């Protein structure tokens, strides 16, 4: 289990993208934009 | 303007068809059994084409 | 590994270090080589560019992993200390047009 | 599954070449040509 | 007249045989989860009336006969495919896949994956 104090002090954020099977992932790009 | 015009040889061969159809219809309206009018109209539309 | 999208849906996880500006990506539980470094005060929008080759294209998951606080905490100021992932109505997909 | 393992199956025989520059295969070409053949045949028919 | 294209003359290759083995693995897998969904009881004795059977064992473990009764229709399938003259090419990424060679046995979303139109027409002619 991750430390709750660590979760409180950290600033790193996460998300995810699930490419559904059969969707050609070469045609899929994931990341951040401004 | 969509495209697909007749070729030069197409035009040549159409004109040759015209000439030979005129030769065919020349002095043969009596030989044609009242279809001479049909050939007349044929050569007509050929002339406008 | 190859054919990761075949057996199961492929999962790309994007982690951003707002304190240092490091952007890293983890696919199938291992951190990919490509990483980015952004200058301070940058606003980064989660984004996916996809050419649909299937009726179902993809899925944004707003979950969280070990030692990383979920995206809603970063987005909303009220939930800055809420470990529970959230998808409030303000968050929504926008497409370029 | 063939697609999954990446095996591409294609047509049994690829086309060797299409003589599109040669205008003999035009629909007007062959049709009007047979038209001329029948016209000439009927012309010599009526000459007889 | 109900006649297909005879194909007894052609022989199957081995690079195609690896694909055949993988697709027979898939056939066994979906058959196994078909039995799980239906509720066939796991037991050494095989009785259809009692619904008991022992064949939920993995493909490599699986009986060679069962592997063979998958492989056979697959063999005549690729055999007729070659009788149609259709050439088959293994991609280099696919070759790398064979070279490379919890734990949930998961099938493949056949409906979600998509096929090209020419291959659709090939699917229709082979179906007929």
């Amino acid at each position: 289990r991750d430390d709750y104090d660590f979760l409180m002090q950290t600033s790193t954020y996460y998300y995810s993208v699930r490419i559904f099977p059969g969707q050609e992932p070469a045609n899929v790009w994931v990341g951040w934009i401004t | 303007c969509s495209g697909g015009h007749a070729s030069n040889k197409e035009k040549e061969m159409v004109t040759s068809l015209f000439c030979k159809l005129g030769v065919l219809v020349r002095h043969r309206i009596s030989l044609f059994g009242n279809d001479a009018t049909s050939i007349v109209n044929c050569l007509h539309i050929l002339g406008q084409t | 590994p190859g054919q990761g999208r075949n057996n199961n849906g492929l999962e790309i996880g994007c982690v951003v270090d707002a304190a240092s500006g490091l952007l890293t990506f983890i696919a199938n539980g291992k951190e990919l080589s490509t990483y980015y470094q952004v200058e301070p005060s940058t606003k980064l929008f989660p984004a996916v560019f996809a050419q649909a080759t299937s009726p179902n294209v993809f899925q944004f998951e707003l979950g969280r992993i070990k030692n990383v606080m979920p995206l809603s905490a970063g987005l909303f100021k009220s939930e800055h200390k809420n470990p529970v992932p959230q998808c409030p109505p303000r968050l929504h997909v926008q497409f370029l047009s | 599954f063939l697609q999954i393992n990446g095996y591409a199956v294609s047509r049994g025989f690829k086309d060797l070449e299409l003589d599109t520059p040669s205008i003999e295969k035009r629909f007007a070409y062959s049709f009007l040509q047979q038209l001329i053949r029948y016209v000439d045949e009927a012309h010599q028919y009526i000459l007889e | 007249n109900p006649q297909p294209v005879d194909t007894s003359n052609i022989t199957i290759p081995e690079k195609l045989e690896y694909f055949i083995n993988k697709y027979a693995e898939h056939s066994h897998d979906k058959w196994s989860m078909d039995k799980l969904a239906n509720g066939w009881i796991y037991g050494e004795i095989y009785s259809d009336s009692s619904k008991v059977q022992p064949l939920m064992k993995p493909y490599k473990l699986l009986s060679e006969k069962e592997k063979e009764i998958y492989r056979w229709p697959i063999k005549e399938s690729l055999k007729t495919m070659l009788a149609w003259g259709w050439r088959i090419e293994r991609t280099r990424e696919g070759d790398s896949m064979a070279l490379y060679n919890g734990y949930s046995p998961r099938a493949i979303d056949m409906s979600n994956v998509t096929l090209s139109r020419d291959l659709h027409a090939m699917a229709e002619m082979m179906a007929e």
